[PDB]
């Protein structure tokens, strides 16, 4: 889109209804009448327009009242508090900008931020931008979380994230105006290589493909027209389901041959019983004219009766020559009908094992943008996100994209090697407890008016608790972490000193051996200028080549790259890099999946804070002491960085407005 | 509204490969095997068929006996009106039979002599006793 309903949609607002956000901070307009609200939505629309238009300087208050054109810059109060909500929930001057007022005199307010991951680096940011004491504390030696960029001298590669999903309502296509980062497209042409070292030939290659995206689509049929969703009062997974629609395949190939070759016998049985009405006429054809023959032997002349018998026998052996011809006129057509059934003869196979042995490596590329074993996604809620998904070819980061945590890092105050290691919120404050991570003794006692956490779903998970809450976590938010999600794959770095792969082409896979090793080694990135091709693991296969040497793993790479560019045309690696996801304790995996158990719904859970008790018996109700963000927390956005960075921006607009405030809603 | 076209997905197939854990490997065994039999089933009657078109072997062709082009009277020689009536009692009401014998006398012809001899050839008695038979 474009105008003033190109901001609105570049910054995911519907440009002519008021949001629920929205309504709940001008609910004077959207109760009042029609016109208000139009005259309010362009105000939205046109500020977001200009943050948009220009995102490397900020955007007071009078620099939009002042590009404000009248009956709209008239009331200089719906101007005021529709900029400052824009300002406060980061929908405008977030990121990196020039401040035109420098930042306030004296803070306010003393904010913890656990994790210095993107999701803290982008509340961190606002929390300061707003003039508050924002301080962050992280266990790595590196801020960006899973956003790792490996660097050794001229070579690149994201163990972390590395896709952009298109620029097409995306944050992030206003942080890459912020911050040099080299955006490439993703050429979306991917050739498969069978175990041998041969291309699968399109002919199979787009027949196995659809097929796969038709089973899909089946399985969304089973859940939603259907309502196949528990079994045996378990829920129902998507590979549950993908393989009830495979075995409704297969079996209806099994019950079409059956009522073809059933076709053939009941007419091959018409054709038993015309051939023994034949062969019985045939008996008394052969017999007659036997007869009529001795009674033409009778000579002439005869009596009137035995002239009768000659005349008689050769009506009825003309009679019975007339039946047998009619007969075996009926034996031409069905004879030839039966030909015609052993001609059309329905499919021999549902897939083959060539077939569903790349039918398992469209499912491990599912395996790949979950992070899970289709067997623990959930049938009804896996793909609950897709309703969102920002418009554009998704691209590659190509000077890594560890370049834009850097970036968002400068100018906060972070604490590195600093492993919080139990979190107390009480009534009146709060106190975060962390140690040295180099030297373990070593600690530290942090005070605050609030802790915002951005720990990985994985670290939350751990039992027994890498971070004690004190008190503890209720109920409704532990039960949130189990049910949900969280997942794994891999990255492994091949540094060589040639390209000896398709230049041209960004990617290109490798089939499997079997079904349980459809995830091993099963995809390669060139998607760098060096010569770093760039080897995936996921599915089943991530979790357990976590439990083999680096070596072991870049042979499996090299052997599998041999097969399929030439025994002598693979060298040797001079860098190798193998990731460890579910190992490394500052993350115990990559991502959230919707876990089979699990709704869009706990990821909303995971963002409520928290409010401890009152101190003094029967004190005024607190003010809410711990907030979450983080991958994990934005039900829209799941297991994306642009999706972090929003729920930062989101609990800073939060606090901010718990701390300093919320002027804007009168 | 309705499974991708070449997808079959019925509510009640859908229950019996769920049934339990191998009701899935039950049900495409019974159709595996299934086929088997009416394949077995085939090649007999396909043997059963090639004995019974090898007795027809010759066809009833070395048993045809010539066409009778005798073109067809007015009257009615006292020769042709005993062979009628031999031919009413052996033949009833049949009355193309009765002209093919006669072979010089139309369909209708035996209609005029089945009515206007009638009485003279007793064609009633004769008549009665086709039917004992």
């Amino acid at each position: 889109p474009s105008g003033v309903e190109g901001a609105a949609f570049q910054s995911r607002l519907p440009h002519d209804r008021m949001t629920s956000q929205e309504a709940a901070c001008f609910p004077d307009i959207i109760s009042g009448p029609q016109q208000t609200q139009k005259v309010f939505l362009f105000i939205r629309n046109r500020t977001l327009q200009l943050w948009l238009d220009n995102p490397k300087i900020q955007l007071t208050f009078e620099a939009t009242l002042q590009q404000l054109e009248a009956p709209y810059n008239s009331d200089t109060v719906l101007v005021h508090r529709v900029h400052s909500y824009l300002e406060r929930h980061g929908l405008i001057n977030f990121g990196i900008y020039k401040r035109i007022k420098p930042l306030p005199t004296k803070k306010t307010g003393k904010v913890i931020i656990i994790g210095s991951g993107v999701s803290g680096l982008a509340a961190a940011r606002q929390l300061q931008s707003f003039g508050m004491d924002v301080t962050l504390l992280e266990a790595r030696d590196r801020v960006g979380g899973r956003v790792a960029t490996f660097r050794k001298g001229n070579y690149v590669a994201d163990l972390g994230a590395m896709v952009v999903t298109g620029l097409g309502g995306n944050p992030m296509a206003v942080v890459s105006k912020q911050v040099n980062m080299e955006l490439a497209k993703i050429k979306q042409k991917c050739p498969l290589y069978e175990a041998n070292g041969q291309a699968v030939p399109k002919e199979k290659d787009e027949m196995v493909e659809q097929e796969f995206n038709r089973l899909l689509e089946a399985t969304s049929y089973l859940s939603h027209q259907l309502d196949f969703n528990v079994l045996n009062n378990k829920p129902v997974s998507l590979g549950q389901a993908l393989e009830v629609v495979i075995q409704l395949q297969e079996k209806h190939v099994k019950d079409e041959q059956i009522e073809h070759w059933k076709k053939i016998v009941k007419t091959q049985e018409e054709l038993k019983e015309l051939l023994n009405k034949m062969v019985n006429l045939k008996e008394k054809i052969k017999e007659l004219h036997q007869q009529y023959k001795e009674a033409s032997e009778v000579k002439p002349p005869r009596d009137i009766t035995a002239e009768f018998l000659v005349k008689s026998k050769h009506r009825d052996l003309t009679a019975l020559c007339k039946e047998y011809d009619e007969l075996a006129e009926t034996q031409g057509k069905l004879e030839e009908k039966l030909q015609e059934l052993e001609a059309n003869p329905p499919s021999d196979v549902y897939l083959s094992s060539r077939d569903r042995q790349i039918l398992d490596w469209h499912f491990a590329n599912l395996e790949f943008a979950n992070a899970t074993p289709l067997s623990t996604l959930s049938l009804k809620h896996w793909d609950q996100d897709d309703d969102f998904e920002f418009t554009g070819s998704h691209l590659t980061v190509r000077n890594g994209y560890s370049c834009v945590p850097v970036a968002l890092a400068e100018g906060l105050d972070i604490k590195l090697n600093t492993a919080v290691r139990q979190v107390r919120y009480t009534a009146s404050g709060c106190e975060v407890i962390a140690v040295n991570t180099r030297s373990t003794s070593q600690t530290f006692i942090y005070k605050c008016d609030a802790v915002l956490c951005t720990l990985p779903l994985g670290v939350l998970k751990q039992q027994p608790p890498a971070v004690q809450f004190v008190p503890p976590l209720p109920e409704w938010k532990t039960s949130a972490v189990q049910r949900m999600g969280f997942g794994n794959l891999n990255k492994v770095v091949l540094c060589f000193d040639r390209v000896f792969w398709d230049p041209s082409v960004n990617l290109f896979g490798h089939v499997g051996s079997t079904t349980a090793s459809r995830g091993e080694l099963f995809l390669f990135w060139n998607l760098y200028k060096a010569p770093i091709l760039l080897a995936l693991v996921a599915g089943e296969a991530a979790g357990i080549m976590e439990n083999i040497s680096d070596d072991v793993i870049v042979g499996r790479c090299l052997a599998i790259l041999k097969g399929i560019f030439g025994s002598s045309a693979v060298p040797q690696p001079k860098e190798t890099v193998v990731s460890r996801w579910r190992a490394d304790p500052w993350a115990r995996g990559s991502y959230s999946y919707v876990a089979a158990g699990s709704s869009g719904n706990d990821y909303d859970l995971m963002a409520q804070p928290i409010t401890p008790g009152p101190s003094i018996p029967g004190a005024p109700q607190p003010i809410p002491r711990l907030f979450f963000a983080g991958e994990h927390t934005i039900r829209n956005y799941p297991a994306t960085v642009h999706g972090a960075l929003l729920s930062g921006l989101r609990e800073a607009g939060r606090i901010a407005d718990q701390f300093l405030g919320a002027m804007y809603t009168l | 509204r309705k499974p991708p076209k070449g997808m079959f997905l019925s509510q009640e197939d859908v229950e019996a490969v769920s049934a339990n854990a191998t009701a899935a490997t039950t049900v495409l065994r019974q159709l595996d095997m299934e086929l088997v039999s009416v394949k077995r089933q085939i090649q007999n009657i396909k043997q059963t068929n090639s004995a019974l078109k090898e007795k027809l072997d010759g066809g009833i062709e070395p048993y045809r006996l010539p066409e009778v082009i005798q073109k067809c009277n007015a009257r009615w020689t006292t020769e042709e009106q005993l062979l009628a009536v031999q031919a009413i009692r052996k033949y009833g009401r049949d009355f193309q039979a009765i002209s093919d014998v006669i072979g010089n006398k139309s369909v209708v012809q035996v209609k005029n002599f089945f009515v206007n001899y009638r009485r003279r050839f007793n064609i009633d008695e004769v008549l009665q006793e086709w039917e004992a038979e």
